[PDB]
């Protein structure tokens, strides 16, 4: 009776931010991003994308709970380069490579057919 | 005794089942052999325990 | 310099109870000029070692030349001078346990200092002078290098 | 600290399936990129069914079920269409659905087939694959029995439901010869060989290889019949970049925010 | 009771197949063979026209009106 919808796998409520910023007092330069209404689709490649990155000292995401639909991915980095810039440049750079597998595997098909 | 379950753990009674010549030797600390002290003992209880 | 030893060895046995598990073995390994035992584990997957070669092992408690004593956490982005790039294989441990040959009255003449490197051990057994580097509850490197020969 | 750049090659393109190769990528992009081919694709499908006269032996919820499940070609409307969430209007808009009709009714003696070929689409291009192989069958009517109803279908994808799975099953492997040792055969010598295996058949597996990445990841997207396996690719990858797209903007809105 | 519309592990659609399956069989092909002239490779897709049951017929048999 109490089953959950479908939508609220991917739909935000009302309120609910899509993503949120909460700075570490453990360590410095350390941020917890936390995302909402997302999976590992969204993080694994964040991560190793970070991952990549040599000025990036920690890099990780986990599921609290996996009925719950969120991620904490936390992110350190050198005192000389915030967290912030590093998830930024992860994204852009992560969308450029997709646009251009994307260009190649267009081409590739419309070579491949009569050619 | 007047002690409750919880904290209470198992333990051995190293006095319990020795040999009476390997309990002198054990719990008696020989005050003779000076050289033992000095090894085990600083300098200035040595001549104290003397 | 933290050099805590320094001293050739070469490999005369490898797993002698049979090897128990797939990526560690037992090198039952001698010195040259110290005369001294080693029962060094090294991962012989990622760097694989056979009878008869021979590998400069030393002990050191930091990996840096001027000796600053590092507080011991992973920083890859260090540009600082690291001893390590004169070796091939680096491990990273705490000592536990010194045995000795010791008495009531003289003291010991063989230590035996027991390294357990987050769980490759290592015995090295021989005299009791030039282990003086070597406290119980300290951290401590391996820094072994093959030799060509 | 920089992404890198991967390589296409198709090694067999059909109007069912394609066996692509992708070089020089990371394991994380090629499983994220997997997940959305199977979750996040848009894909139509019907998801709203009335009912009007049922006489049929089996469930009334039966035939929704059955009806939900029925591909539907959407090669060049997917694009077009809106999701009916965020429709600014009442009731199922053809600009924003698909109208469906089913009546069929058990006149003579023999049992009816109702097929997926009875539903009368008002759009000419958002039909039934019955195209160009028999037709989806729904249920068996016998006379005296009759299915009236009518259904409309609108855009959705794996994550909310199983009717929005475009792809049959996707076959991702990597790395064929156990060369990064990430699974650890007892007896190598009792395994067959993977078909992409470039190794003889004398060694049973390649030899380690420490400083080695995975890449060459194999792909064997199997369209069930609605979208074109290329076109099911093109699709998950300009969702994934608009998702990046999106969770860029709002982390920058965030930090100006702050 | 009815032939599913898609295979539960896969998805690949095999509703459209049990009335050929049984084509297949009726004329002299055997299972083993029929399954795969049809095109069903993998073997989660092969248990949809095995271990079937065709209930539908006698459930049609008890006809409400003549
Ligand atoms: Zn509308
Ligand atoms: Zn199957």
């Amino acid at each position: 009776m109490n089953a959950p919808p479908a939508f609220e796998s991917f739909l935000l409520f009302e309120g609910e931010k899509k993503i949120t910023i909460n700075k570490d007092t453990k360590v410095p330069n350390a941020c917890l991003f936390t995302i909402n209404k997302e999976d590992h689709t969204l993080g694994n490649i964040i991560k190793s994308q970070l991952l990549k990155d040599p000025q990036v000292l920690f890099a990780g995401y986990k599921v609290p709970h996996p009925l719950e639909h969120k991620i904490i991915i936390r992110v350190q980095t050198t005192p000389d380069y915030s967290p912030q810039e590093a998830f930024t440049n992860a994204i852009t750079d992560l969308i450029s490579e997709l646009s251009l597998l994307e260009e190649r595997f267009r081409v590739a098909i419309k070579d491949k057919q009569e050619g | 005794d007047g002690l409750a379950g919880e904290s209470v753990e198992f333990q051995n009674l190293a006095t319990l089942k020795p040999s009476n010549k390997a309990f002198e030797k054990k719990f008696r600390f020989d005050y003779t052999n000076e050289r033992a002290l000095r090894r085990t003992l600083q300098e200035d209880l040595v001549k104290d325990v003397l | 310099a933290g050099i805590l030893f320094e001293d050739i060895f070469d490999v005369k046995d490898i797993d002698p109870e049979g090897k128990k598990f797939d990526r560690v073995s037992r090198l039952h390994c001698e010195s040259e000029s110290f005369k001294m035992d080693l029962i060094l584990d090294v991962n012989i997957q990622i760097y694989p070692v056979d009878l008869g070669d021979k590998f400069r092992l030393v002990i050191a408690s930091t990996l840096y030349e001027d000796g600053t004593l590092d507080d011991g956490e992973y920083n890859p982005t260090d540009d600082r001078p690291s001893r390590a790039d004169q070796f091939e294989y680096v491990m990273y441990g705490k000592v536990y346990r010194i045995e000795g040959d010791e008495t009531s009255t003289e003291a010991a003449t063989r230590l035996s200092a027991y390294v357990s490197y987050g769980g490759l051990l290592m015995r090295l057994q021989g005299d009791a002078n030039n282990l003086h580097g070597f406290e119980v509850d300290s951290r401590v490197y391996l820094l072994m290098k093959k030799l060509a020969f | 600290p920089y992404a890198n750049q991967p390589t296409v090659r198709i090694t067999e393109l059909t109007d069912e399936n394609v066996k692509f190769i992708i070089e020089n990528t990371d394991l994380a992009v090629a499983n994220s990129i997997r997940r959305v081919f199977i979750a996040e694709v848009p894909i139509i499908a019907i998801d709203w069914v009335q009912i009007d006269a049922n006489s049929s032996v089996l469930h009334d919820e039966f035939i929704a079920h059955r009806l939900g499940l029925i591909p539907l070609t959407s090669d060049d409307i997917v694009d077009k269409l809106q999701y009916s969430r965020d429709c600014t209007c009442e009731e199922f808009c053809p600009e924003c659905s698909v109208e469906f009709t089913l009546d069929v009714r058990c006149n003579e003696d023999q049992t009816r087939h109702v097929t997926s070929r009875d539903l009368i689409s008002n759009s000419p291009r958002v039909i039934p694959v019955t195209s160009r192989q028999d037709d989806i069958l729904i249920v068996k009517l016998r006379k005296g029995q009759e299915l009236r109803l009518r259904a409309y279908a609108k855009k959705g994808f794996g994550k909310e439901h199983a009717k929005w799975n475009p792809t049959a099953g996707v076959a991702f492997e990597y790395d064929p010869d156990n060369a990064l040792r990430h699974t650890v055969y007892p007896k190598p010598e009792e395994w067959p060989k993977s078909e992409y295996s470039e190794l003889d058949e004398d060694e049973s597996q390649a030899p380690y290889d420490p400083n080695g990445k995975p890449e060459r990841f194999y792909y064997n997207v199997e369209s069930c019949g609605s979208l074109r396996p290329e076109t099911i690719v093109l699709s998950a990858l300009s969702g994934l970049k608009k998702k990046l797209s999106d969770l860029q903007t709002q982390l920058s809105h965030e930090i100006q925010s702050d | 009771m009815i032939i599913p519309v898609r295979c539960f592990t896969c998805g690949k659609i095999v509703g459209n197949k049990w009335e050929a399956y049984l084509g297949l069989l009726q004329a002299e092909y055997t299972e083993g063979d029929a399954l795969d002239a049809l095109g069903l490779k993998r073997y989660c897709c092969r248990r949809m026209l095995l271990a079937h049951v065709d209930l539908i017929e006698k459930l049609l048999n008890y006809a409400p009106l003549e």
